[PDB]
């Protein structure tokens, strides 16, 4: 149509972490305290915040189906939450470097941007979130990341 | 012939770049634009250092004995200076920009911060090379740009301060116990952060205006060398804790006052903290007591600097240039200059050659003392730009055309504005002259295109001269 | 282990009682130190314990109870121990002029002040604290203050109108803190 | 030669071999050449003796010398580059010595790698002569304003008091000053809780004119008095009143420290400049006590035979620039 | 401005604007005043009145 | 210049003119400033920085624009709402010489430029010959023969053996050196004591050396006070500096004794 | 002490390259190779993609004779002293302890071998700075000229004389495996091919030999009638191409598949080639020599023409007159017998430029070249 159906003031400072959830349409929005918080443009507040980490959250995101969440944050921690009603982190891994970027493939697989080195974590996915073991795959890149996005079929 | 050399840059006296005190704090080092300043407050002496730079000056490094320091430019082009003999040592150009550059105590070693990583070097030695610095090690710790950096007093550890909401603690040598720390706690860049007397203890400083006290178990002579290992075993053969007392906040709820600038004495335990509304604090930091607070400036404060002895403070204003040099105990200023930056246009000379009149764009006139390099007397009674200035031949008087469409006449006897002159119609000036006599005084017109003069002793319109078509370019009288 | 035993008249000791959580709390947590009241002995005992791990903390827990005796108030003798350039300075007012009965006690009368102006205005300028105690004085502050007020005392008891001696110290007292 | 009078100004040899290039420092007073004895000497124009002479494994063909003055560059007969040398005069203070004209160098220097009443100086005595009237160099700052103390220091003061919170404790720590005015501060585990007769009681200016009455020396007196600014001379001179504790026989030695300084005629500003501090602080008391009036009888002696004698001087000076001005 | 030294000391005052002075620069009291300054007043007095009258005049015709 | 032997020039440079005006001809070019953190210093600007689309300067501008306190307003050439003020462009707004001689200021962007007479800027003697020399001068300075030892010191131009040559002369025989100076060096010996003012401890030496000159040489030198107003002014201030400050302190504490030597009489 | 009181050296300006041959190196943290050259008493470094300088070394008492890279460090021998440079600037470890002047140097692991001149070859650990081995050969009978290291070897080199014998060591045992009794003509090169197995071998003839040490067969045979084989490189872009070089200046191409002369690349350079070497899986050759300039060539034209493609160079002839240019004196205008102007800047060598050829009727120039 052409005009702005909400403007919403989330009331925490600069925002600069952001990432829509396919199967729920809801937004989600990172923040230096830790939190994420969850927003639809009904609502004048956010729908839910959840407290992923002990630093500032750089970096989100969620599978296509809905039911799984990673996050990464300044204390160098990957997380991966379940998003279907319990929201407790299922898998905790300690990181060398920082994971600037994260996304979800249509698969579940999961890539973490890290300086100028991309790794790619792998799982079953039936039924189970991906495995932060030991990565699939690695490469080097000749700069440091600053996006990444998965071809959809 | 025509044999000068130039001798001082007047009218500037702080650009952009952080501001420091010598070893013995007598004196201050302050950057203008593209070149170095030494004020002299113990002899009231101004000095510019005679070298130069392609870019503005971004760091200023003072080695601890005070024979040596390191001027980088924001292209990254250091050069390595002995303040002694007021010449440049050496040349060398970092690759990256550099937020900060320090000196350790002891003086062996510096640290440099740039990018995401902080490197450090070996202090420059007697041995000249084609290359002046040696570089020893790199840490690559934080998220995102580092900021500041400082030194414990036993130069046994660092700490840098960083865009990542987190500060960074490593060790000079490899410590079994202690390789490196992070600290979080923060919601916004930090800005500075400090360190005890003789303790790991520590400060950190944000952006927002928190201030968070940080305290290690470990002693600083608890530290202990790792175990030899590697290759040299081979020959042979032949974790702390940090833990969050306090959380203090400079400013009320609902107040958003960033702060920019801060500073620590650490034998007087004393916070001085500058902000952007262009006020300071002074405090105590075990029991954070504010001492006094004052405004300085509509603009913000861009650095803060403190002396060994802990009486002075400086404070530099990017606005408006304003340096000035606080005594807290007695409460005054020792030091308070101020000069706008290309608002510069008008020059004079006194009839002796003893003293410079200067007119701005901003409105404001300035007389400056040649041999002492400051300025002593300034006058605001013009709204706008002033054209031009002028000297009479014989008294100490100063003649000055406005934008206004008024000149006014100074003495410098009695420090008023005793004469002005208007035009019947309403005119702006572009330039004034004076007869050697000086009962006579002559202006021109941007648009009326013809001539003013009046008497000096009546006050009056003598005549308006005719005849020229344009603008004005200028007018002189024959001595 | 170590100790000191210091007296406390009579006449101190309800405010003793009054505050003794007030000089009980810093002494054992910060310096280490343990303390015992003597009814019998009327005297304040301090020792060390393995827990002390700085030797001047006795030093400092003496000073620190001493003055609270004289009449000085708690944080005020605190201040000792935070800070170590304070001194306090004691002499009996005779020492200066050997003066009996009443030109004594007009003595102590121009040195306090109608209603205690004057001994008030020496403590704003001088930048100290005073405590009269009939024949004997004690004042407290830093090095340069010390001196800067038991001179304007001494003009004060030989026979100086308090005007001049006010005209005097404040004039000296502007150029003590400008440091060259 | 000078090429406006077309004479010649300096003769130069020593050389052993052919001449291959010279050139000249950018202010003109070194000469460079190169010859085919593989060095390369440097002579001083002003004076005209040879300086510096430093040997070369390759004979040097080409010298030049950078217009500011930093490198020097130079080229030899088979080598295919360009070769700089650093003057080190610019980076490091050196003194110039005079070289013998016959001078062989026996050591070389490699091209590429990093590692009299000939000579012209002279230092001024400090004073020409006893009679002579001389100042000193002290920053101005120091005595000049010692007249006008009060009113500047009320025009630093900002306009608007600094806020004080009323919760701020009584006692804030204290930094001492850049000059001790008292020459002990206290007598490792001491007590602080002392009685009266311990602490100095005496400031070091003061003790030491009290021993410079015994001796007729007051030289240590008068250095103390030539460090500390005018805000501690200001406190010096009225810690001396009786009022302040210094003794009226304390003025006398200072009295006779101005008469011994205009005696040599030796830091005259300074002896002029505390003279009237002093006058300043204690002009209703001096009268009183005849003792001072004697000293002030021989000071007054002295400055008007010295002031007449340098005002006639320089007001004759004055008169005819101003009538050549006309 | 805050400077360590002052570079011109001064009254910052004319001095005729502490003590203002007449015309003459002298005073006279009545009893010593001739008969030629008694005329002199009043001619002066008399002038004062009559310019005053046509100021007055001439504001109320433009009012 | 104040000899008007020269003249200098300025405008939209990083450069400072100086002609000779009878010759038509430029004798030497001063660079005012070599930062290059201002715009149109170099006539050249980088290949480096171009790109397909050009140099992009909109980006570095409002980059520079970051430093906020004002809003940028299209067409502003000058001032704190210009567009281009992060980086102003070099211009010499203005400049004058000293009527003393021995400085000449500029005001440009950077700020007020000093330049003054330096020594070691150039070696400029006046009549060389192989007899002058400084040990010829010290020899003439030991056989007590002053005035030709002064002489053949003025005849060159470093200060050092003239500042020796004249302190070496003891009082009392002033005035047969002055006499024997000829009247060309007259003006030489006058430069050498103004510039000797300022830093020399032994001031009333040589201002009975000025006496003298002046008191002998006065009435020549009204004749040719025209060429010499440059110099003159000089002297003058010098000799006026000391001059006040003593007129300040003597007197103050001269009259002051009397008052006082007035009161002891009185009781 | 100092001979001088007024000036002391600095620094070099205007050279490039000179007699001793480069290396390439590869980087850890970097994935790009860089190319080492001697310059007298320093070296420099140059990235390959594009010959932009990257470092400048510090200089050392004597002029450099011998250099070898490992990837780590660089290492270059000064009379009978060699050291070892950190971060392309500046030393970090001396091994003094020969008496002769070194011409070989063989990086080994941690370790590293330097043969002298009289014949002792030492075999020293770089960290330590200690001797691991110490071994002698007869300068009569076994004067080593050329040394090799094979790759897949445990602990082996491989040694050539000039009287033209060849033996191979085993550093560890410290024992004599196996002797060749070679040709009679001279060692001057050894190269391993791209093979397990094979070595390239080069004669003072001019003869090019392709050997296998295992089973001690010659797969092929080349030769030039140029002298001696100055430095001999393999292409491993996936075309079987060697090539040779001469003291003359030309560089002959041989297919190794069909025993052939592919093409000879003739006046390469004008001096005697110095070193030459393919890049790794790469179609470009790096070349230097004694006139000055470090060259690259690509083969990418029809036929397997090489042509220049990038360059670093200076003056090829000695220096006639120099003088500086300019007053804000960074730039020094020079004049040399090959019949250049050139102009060389003293802050950076990248404001470095050239004047060209004195040349009359130079539109004749434009259709012909130089």
């Amino acid at each position: 149509v052409g005009k702005i159906v909400a403007a919403l003031n989330a009331r925490a400072g600069r925002l600069d972490v952001m990432s829509q959830n396919p199967y729920n349409a809801v937004i989600h929005l990172g923040h230096s305290n830790g939190t994420v918080s969850l927003w639809s443009p009904a609502m004048k507040e956010p729908l839910a915040k959840i407290l992923c980490h002990r630093g500032g959250v750089r970096a989100v995101a969620v599978d296509s189906t809905g039911t799984y969440m990673a996050t990464s944050g300044l204390d160098h921690q990957l997380k991966i939450f379940d998003l279907r009603g319990t929201y407790q982190p299922l898998s905790t891994r300690t990181l060398p470097h920082g994971a600037g970027h994260l996304a979800f493939s249509q698969r579940g697989l999961l890539v973490a941007g890290m300086g100028d080195v991309v790794n790619i974590w792998a799982g079953q996915g039936k039924a189970s979130p991906p495995s932060l073991e030991q990565p699939y795959l690695t490469h080097r890149l000749s700069g440091p990341v600053h996006g990444l996005q998965f071809c959809p079929f | 012939k025509f044999a000068y050399r130039f001798s001082n840059l007047l009218g500037t006296v702080y650009r952009r770049g952080n501001l420091n005190f010598t070893c013995d704090g007598n004196s201050v080092i302050s950057p203008v634009g593209n070149r170095v300043t030494v004020f002299d407050l113990k002899n009231n002496k101004s000095d510019t250092l005679p070298l130069a730079t392609r870019y503005n000056v971004k760091c200023v490094g003072l080695s601890p004995d005070g024979r040596l320091a390191i001027i980088v430019d924001e292209g990254g082009d250091a050069l390595l200076v002995s303040l002694v003999c007021r010449s440049v040592l050496h040349h060398f150009h970092f690759k990256g920009s550099v937020h900060s550059v320090s000196f350790s105590p002891d003086g062996r070693k510096f640290v440099v911060t740039k990018g995401n990583i902080a490197q450090m070097y070996h202090a420059p030695g007697k041995k000249r090379e084609f290359n002046a610095f040696v570089l020893d090690k790199t840490y690559f710790g934080p998220y995102d740009e580092t900021t500041c950096i400082d030194w414990t007093d036993d130069s046994r550890c660092f700490v840098v301060g960083s865009k990542d909401m987190s500060t960074w603690v490593f060790g000079a040598e490899r410590w079994d116990n202690l390789i490196y720390y992070a600290l979080g706690g923060h919601k916004d860049a930090i800005v500075a952060c400090f360190f005890e007397s003789n303790s790991l203890d520590l400060y950190s400083l944000s952006q927002d205006g928190v201030l968070c006290m940080w305290q290690c178990d470990t002693p600083p002579e608890g530290l202990r060398l790792k175990p030899p290992a590697g290759w040299k075993a081979d020959l042979l053969q032949r974790k702390v804790k940090y833990s969050r007392l306090a959380k203090y906040f400079f400013n009320k709820e609902g107040d958003f006052n960033n702060l920019t600038a801060a500073a620590f004495h650490k034998k007087s335990h004393l916070l001085v903290t500058g902000f952007a509304s262009g006020i300071f604090h002074l405090h105590e930091l075990p029991e954070f007591n504010l001492i006094h607070s004052l405004s300085i400036s509509d603009q913000s404060i861009a650095s803060v600097a403190i002396n060994s002895s802990g009486d002075w403070i400086a404070f530099g204003c990017s606005g408006l240039g304003q340096l000035l040099v606080w005594e807290w105990q007695s409460e005054s200023y020792v030091l308070k200059q101020q000069g706008h930056f290309n608002s510069m246009v008008a020059l004079a000379y006194s009839p002796d050659g003893q003293y410079i009149v200067t007119g701005g764009d901003d409105g404001k006139v300035k007389v400056w003392n040649t041999l002492s390099g400051f300025c002593f007397v300034t006058f605001t009674e013009h709204s706008s730009g002033v054209t031009g200035v002028t000297f009479t031949a014989t008294g100490y008087v100063v003649v000055t055309s406005s934008m206004d469409g008024t000149v006014r006449a100074f003495d410098l006897h009695r420090y008023r504005n005793f004469r002005t002159f208007t035009s019947p119609r309403p005119t702006q000036f572009s330039c004034v002259a004076v007869d050697a006599s000086g009962e006579i005084v002559s202006a021109g017109a941007q648009d009326s295109f013809e001539i003013f003069v009046w008497s000096m002793q009546t006050g009056r319109l003598l005549d308006v001269l005719s005849g020229h078509e344009g603008p004005i370019s200028g007018l002189c009288f024959n001595p | 282990e170590e100790t000191r035993k210091i007296p406390v008249p009579a006449n101190r000791y309800t405010p003793l009682k009054e505050n003794w959580m007030k000089i009980f709390t810093p002494i054992v947590e910060h310096l280490g130190l343990q303390i015992r009241f003597n009814l019998k002995s009327r005297n304040v005992e301090i020792r060390t314990c393995k827990e002390t791990k700085d030797v001047s903390a006795l030093t400092k827990a003496a000073d620190f109870v001493k003055a609270f005796i004289l009449g000085f108030q708690v944080e005020d003798a605190l201040a000792l121990i935070r800070l170590d350039d304070l001194f306090l300075e004691s002499f009996e007012i005779t020492d200066v002029k050997p003066l009996k009965g009443d030109h004594l006690s007009r003595a102590i009368g121009r040195i306090a002040g109608k209603g205690g102006k004057t001994k008030f205005t020496i403590e704003n300028v001088t930048r100290t604290r005073i405590v009269l105690a009939d024949v004997k004085v004690h004042i407290l502050g830093s090095f340069q203050n010390i001196k800067m007020a038991r001179t304007a005392i001494c003009n004060l008891i030989l026979g100086n109108p308090p005007s001049k001696v006010y005209g005097n110290i404040r004039a000296v007292a502007s150029r003590s803190a400008d440091r060259f | 030669l000078d090429i406006e009078t077309r004479k010649i100004v300096r003769e130069f040899s020593g050389h052993q071999g052919q001449i291959n290039d010279m050139a000249f420092s950018p202010d003109g007073r070194w000469l460079i050449s190169a010859a085919m004895d593989c060095s390369i000497r440097t002579w001083d124009l002003p004076s005209g003796c040879l300086i510096d002479c430093f040997l070369l494994d390759s004979a040097p063909l080409n010298v030049s010398m950078s217009p500011t003055g930093d490198f020097l560059a130079t080229s030899h007969v088979d080598h295919l580059g360009i070769y700089l040398w650093s003057n080190i005069s610019l980076y490091s203070v050196v003194s110039l010595r005079p070289l013998p004209a016959d001078y062989v160098p026996s050591i070389v220097m490699l091209p590429g790698t990093c590692q009299s009443d000939e000579l012209i100086e002279y230092d001024s005595p400090e004073q020409l002569n006893e009679q002579l009237v001389t100042l000193s160099l002290l920053p101005e700052s120091r005595w000049k304003n010692l007249l006008n103390l009060d009113v500047i220091k009320k025009k630093n003061k900002p306009k608007e008091p600094p806020k004080v919170p009323k919760s701020a404790p009584f006692f804030i720590p204290t930094i001492p000053g850049l000059v001790p005015r008292y020459a002990a501060p206290e007598q490792p585990q001491q007590s602080k809780v002392v009685n009266l007769g311990v602490l100095a009681q005496k400031s070091d200016f003061c003790l030491k004119l009290e021993e410079g009455l015994v001796n007729n020396k007051y030289d240590t007196a008068l250095n103390l008095l030539k460090e500390s600014g005018p805000s501690g001379i200001e406190t010096e001179l009225r810690s001396l009143s009786p009022d302040c504790g210094g003794s009226i026989e304390v003025m006398q030695s200072f009295l006779k420290m101005i008469g011994m300084m205009l005696d040599r005629k030796r830091d005259f500003e300074l002896a002029q400049a505390y003279l009237a501090l002093f006058l300043k602080l204690h002009l209703k008391m001096l009268p009183s006590e005849p003792v001072l009036l004697e000293e002030i009888t021989n000071l007054s002696s002295q400055v008007e035979e010295n002031w007449t004698h340098l005002q006639s001087l320089f007001n004759q000076s004055m008169c005819i620039l101003n009538y050549l001005k006309s | 401005e805050v400077a360590p030294v002052s570079v011109s000391d001064a009254a910052l005052l004319a001095p005729e604007e502490i003590k203002e002075k007449n015309k003459a620069g002298d005073i006279k009291t009545a009893a010593e005043k001739t008969a030629t300054d008694k005329k002199r007043e009043r001619r002066k007095k008399k002038y004062q009145k009559r310019m005053k009258i046509k100021e007055k005049e001439k504001r109320r015709k433009l009012l | 210049s104040a000899d008007g032997h020269s003249i200098l020039a300025g405008g939209m440079s990083k450069f400072v003119c100086i002609y000779h005006v009878r010759e038509q001809i430029l004798m030497k070019r001063f660079e005012i400033s070599c930062n290059l953190s201002l715009d149109a210093m170099e006539e050249f600007l980088n290949r480096r920085k171009m790109t397909e689309f050009g140099n992009l300067a909109l980006i570095d501008q409002d980059a520079g624009q970051e430093d906020g306190v004002a809003i940028p307003l299209p067409g502003v050439r000058k001032g704190d709402m210009s567009s281009r003020h992060f980086k102003p462009e070099i211009r010499v707004t203005s400049l004058r010489f000293s009527p003393t001689g021995r400085c000449w200021a500029a005001t440009t962007t950077e700020g007020l430029l000093i330049y003054s007479l330096d020594t070691r800027v150039l070696f400029d003697p006046f009549e060389l010959d192989t007899s002058v020399t400084p040990g010829r001068v010290r020899e003439a300075l030991r056989q007590q023969d002053f005035t030709r030892a002064i002489l053949m010191a003025l005849r060159l131009n470093e200060s050092k053996l003239v500042q020796e040559a004249l302190e070496a002369v003891p009082r009392g025989e002033i005035e047969v050196v002055t006499s024997s100076l000829p009247e060309l060096y007259v003006e030489k010996v006058l430069e050498f004591l103004a510039s000797s003012f300022e830093v020399s401890r032994h001031l009333e030496f040589y201002l009975l050396w000025t006496h003298k000159l002046l008191m002998l040489h006065g009435q020549k030198l009204k004749s040719r006070a025209g060429t010499l107003l440059p110099v003159i002014q000089f002297l003058q201030k010098s000799i006026q500096r000391h001059l006040d400050d003593l007129s300040k302190l003597c007197s103050w504490n001269h009259y002051n004794m009397q008052y006082a030597l007035a009161v002891s009489k009185q009781r | 002490r100092t001979a001088s009181a007024l000036f002391a050296g600095f620094r070099a300006l205007g050279l490039f390259s000179n007699d001793i041959p480069h290396v390439v190196r590869f980087s850890a943290l970097k994935r790009r190779f860089y190319v080492t050259t001697c310059v007298g008493k320093s070296f420099h470094t140059y990235d390959v993609q594009k010959l932009s300088l990257v470092a400048v070394s510090n200089s050392v008492p004597q002029d450099i004779c011998c250099m070898a890279a490992d990837g780590r460090l660089v290492f270059a021998a000064y009379g009978n002293v060699f050291s070892a440079f950190a971060r392309n600037k500046e030393i970090v470890h001396t091994f003094k302890g020969h008496k002769a002047e070194i011409h070989f140097l063989q990086p080994f692991g941690d370790h590293i071998i330097s043969v002298d001149t009289d014949g002792i070859l030492i075999i020293w650990h770089i960290y330590s700075e200690e001797e691991y081995l110490q071994l002698t050969f007869d300068k009569s009978v076994f004067k080593i000229s050329a040394i090799l290291h094979p790759s897949t070897y445990l602990n082996k080199i491989l040694l050539g004389s000039e009287q033209g014998s060849l033996q191979l060591w085993n550093v560890k045992s410290n024992k004599l495996l196996y002797t060749f009794p070679g040709w009679k003509v001279g060692v001057t090169a050894l190269q391993q091919a791209p093979a397990v197995d094979v070595v390239a071998i080069g004669l003072m003839s001019g003869q090019v030999i392709i050997h296998n040490i295992k089973f001690n067969e010659t797969l092929m045979k080349f030769r030039q009638d140029w002298g001696p084989i100055t430095s001999i490189s393999f292409r491993t872009d996936g075309h079987p191409v060697m090539a040779a070089g001469s003291p003359c200046g030309h560089i002959g191409l041989w297919d190794l598949e069909d025993k052939k002369l592919i093409n000879q690349m003739r006046n390469a350079h004008s001096t005697a080639i110095a070193g030459l070497t393919f890049l790794h899986r790469e179609p470009l050759l790096v070349t230097n020599g004694a006139d000055n300039a470090l060259r690259i060539w690509i083969f990418d034209g029809p036929t397997g023409e090489g042509r220049l493609l990038r360059f670093r160079m200076g003056h090829s002839a000695p220096l006639t007159n120099i003088r500086y240019y300019g007053q804000n004196g960074q730039q020094i205008l020079s004049a040399s017998q090959d019949g250049t102007l050139q102009s060389f800047s003293t802050v950076h060598e990248k404001f470095n430029k050239s004047l060209g050829h004195g040349l009359i009727n130079k539109k004749r120039v434009k259709r012909k070249g130089l």
